[PDB]
């Protein structure tokens, strides 16, 4: 939904084929016709507003944590997450944890508000499966 | 030495190498010690000059006490006034 704004149609036709396969757990699935409608539009509006508000909500330290970390640390996780960012001891500006509790609390609210777009409902918790996986005794029914 | 040409920090006292609270309290103690210095120098000079005019007027009225005329008694009566205030 989000990529298909203000861009060419050949980018869209090259982007659907990059994002229709799912190789989850030894199987390949394809989604039948992902089409932009008003529901996906209002979901995009909620998502972009929440992430704009959490970008405003970021404190002076949590945006420079990876920026201070990546000088002395070396890990495949940090390297793999660094390259999706741009290129461009020291002191923290002002430690005020009384403000940081409120910032982190409202940031948790914004992260949950981004989170509930893809975490729709748990409807069954599987306890034990059949060995041929034709069935499973599970809880949380309803 | 001179309390009229106030020169408030010709060079900077700021430093990134410490807490902002420390830099703020160092700027405050600079300003406060300057204000205390200028006021103590002022009032010490005023106390010294008041003591000097008190000594001079007392010595003049005691020196004028010997001769008696219209002139001497008139100037004595002018110097009979108190000097402890500025006005």
């Amino acid at each position: 939904g989000l990529f298909s704004l203000d861009r060419s149609y050949e980018e869209v036709k090259a982007a659907v084929q990059q994002l229709q396969t799912i190789t989850f757990r030894d199987a390949t699935f394809t989604i039948p016709d992902p089409v932009i409608d008003q529901h996906l539009l209002i979901d995009m509006k909620t998502a972009c507003l929440s992430m704009s508000m959490v970008a405003n909500l970021a404190s002076e330290l949590t945006m420079t944590y990876v920026r201070k970390l990546a000088l002395e640390d070396s890990s495949m996780l940090l390297v793999k997450c660094q390259e999706l960012l741009m290129r461009l001891p020291a002191r923290p500006q002002h430690v005020s944890p009384d403000d940081e509790i409120a910032r982190l609390s409202a940031l948790f609210v914004m992260l949950r508000q981004l989170d509930d777009l893809i975490r729709e409902q748990v409807v069954f918790t599987v306890c034990d499966v059949s060995p041929d996986n034709k069935s499973a005794t599970c809880i949380f029914k309803g | 030495r001179n309390m009229f040409c106030v020169k408030p920090l010709d060079l900077n006292l700021d430093r990134h190498a410490n807490t902002a609270l420390v830099n703020a309290v160092n700027k405050l103690v600079y300003t406060g010690r300057l204000i205390m210095n200028v006021r103590r120098s002022w009032e010490e000079l005023e106390r010294k000059c008041l003591a000097r005019i008190q000594e001079r007027c007392k010595l003049l009225v005691k020196e004028l006490r010997m001769c008696l005329s219209f002139d001497s008694n008139y100037c004595r009566n002018i110097l009979k006034h108190a000097v402890e205030n500025g006005d």
